[PDB]
C-alpha cells in the first residue's frame, strides 16, 4: 500500500537518469568545445569574436589632391 | 516445509535413538514434555489453524523481479556516458547477488559446525573448502577496490591480475 500510494516503479528513476546524465554529458561536451573554439578565435582572430575595429575605407578621398603624386 | 529450497541448504537425515529404559523409574522428562504439548502446542496449534483459515479466505500473489541483461563496461565506449550508467547498475545487482552468495555459504559453514557437535572439525571439511573457494572468488573480484569501487576500477584490477597471470605463465613456459 506505501508503494502504491506515495512511491513509482524503479523504471522512472532509472530513465530520469538516464535523460539527466545525457543532458549534463553534452553540457560538459559544449563547454569544453566552447573553450577551445574561444582560444582559437582568440589566436588567430578569423572568426566572429575578438574582431578588433579598424579604420573605415570609406573615409579616404579619391580625388585629385593639388599635386599629381598625392 | 516448502517455505524454502532443500538443495540450497542442505540438511543430513537427521537420524535419532530410540528410548531404552532401564529402569522402571518413570522420568520427569516425559510428563513434562507430554503436559507442555498439552497445555502450549494445541492451543498455539489451534490459534495457528484459525489464522491459516482466515488468510485462505483472502488468497492473494505477489513477484519476484526479472531483470534483462545489458552491455557491461567492457563493451561500452570510452566517453559514452549511457552505456556506463546502464554496465555500472547491472555491475552493481551482481556485487550484490555475490554477496547473497557468500552469505549462503557463510551459513552452511555455521550450521554444519553447530549441527555436527565435538566432530566439526572432521565433518565439516567440505563446508570449510567450499567457503574457502567462495572466499577466494569474492575476494579476487572485489577486495581492494575502495569507498568509490565501480565497475571501471573492478575492469582495471581484473586487467592487472590478467597481465599477471600471463607474464608468470608465459615464463614459465620458456623455463
Ligand atoms: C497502520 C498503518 C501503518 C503505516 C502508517 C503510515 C502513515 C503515513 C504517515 C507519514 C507519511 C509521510 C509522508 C510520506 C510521503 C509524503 C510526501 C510525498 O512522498 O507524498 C506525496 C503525497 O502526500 C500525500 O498526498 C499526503 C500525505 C500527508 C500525510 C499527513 C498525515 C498526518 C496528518 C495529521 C493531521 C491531523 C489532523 C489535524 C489535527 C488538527 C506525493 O505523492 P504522489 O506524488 O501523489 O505519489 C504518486 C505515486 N504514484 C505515482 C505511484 C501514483
Amino acid at each position: 500500500w506505501i508503494a502504491r500510494t506515495f512511491y513509482d516503479g524503479p523504471e522512472k528513476n532509472y530513465e530520469k537518469t538516464m535523460a539527466i546524465l545525457q543532458i549534463e554529458a553534452e553540457k560538459a561536451e559544449l563547454r569544453l568545445k566552447e573553450l577551445e573554439v574561444r582560444r582559437l578565435m582568440r589566436a588567430r582572430g578569423d572568426g566572429p569574436w575578438y574582431q578588433y575595429p579598424t579604420i573605415d575605407k570609406a573615409l579616404i578621398d579619391h580625388s585629385p589632391k593639388t599635386t599629381p603624386d598625392n | 516445509p516448502d517455505s524454502w529450497d532443500k538443495d540450497v541448504y542442505p540438511e543430513p537425515p537427521r537420524r535419532t535413538p530410540a528410548p531404552a529404559p532401564q529402569t522402571s523409574l518413570p522420568n520427569p522428562v516425559t510428563y513434562l514434555t507430554k503436559i507442555f504439548d498439552l497445555l502450549v502446542d494445541r492451543p498455539v496449534t489451534l490459534a495457528r489453524e484459525f489464522i491459516e483459515q482466515q488468510h485462505a479466505k483472502n488468497r492473494y500473489y505477489y513477484y519476484h523481479r526479472e531483470f534483462r541483461r545489458v552491455p557491461d563496461i567492457t563493451e561500452c565506449e570510452e566517453k559514452d556516458i549511457l552505456c556506463m550508467f546502464e554496465a555500472e547498475m547491472q555491475w552493481r545487482r551482481d556485487y550484490k547477488v555475490d554477496q547473497e552468495i557468500v552469505n549462503i555459504i557463510q551459513e552452511r559453514l555455521k550450521a554444519c559446525q553447530q549441527r555436527e557437535g565435538e566432530s566439526y572439525r572432521q565433518n565439516c571439511a567440505k563446508e570449510l573448502e567450499q567457503f574457502t573457494q567462495v572466499s577466494k572468488a569474492f575476494q579476487d573480484r572485489y577486495s581492494d577496490l575502495g569507498a568509490h569501487y565501480s565497475a571501471r576500477k573492478c575492469l582495471a584490477k581484473q586487467k592487472q591480475r590478467m597481465l599477471a597471470e600471463r607474464k608468470a605463465a608465459k615464463e614459465a613456459a620458456a623455463a
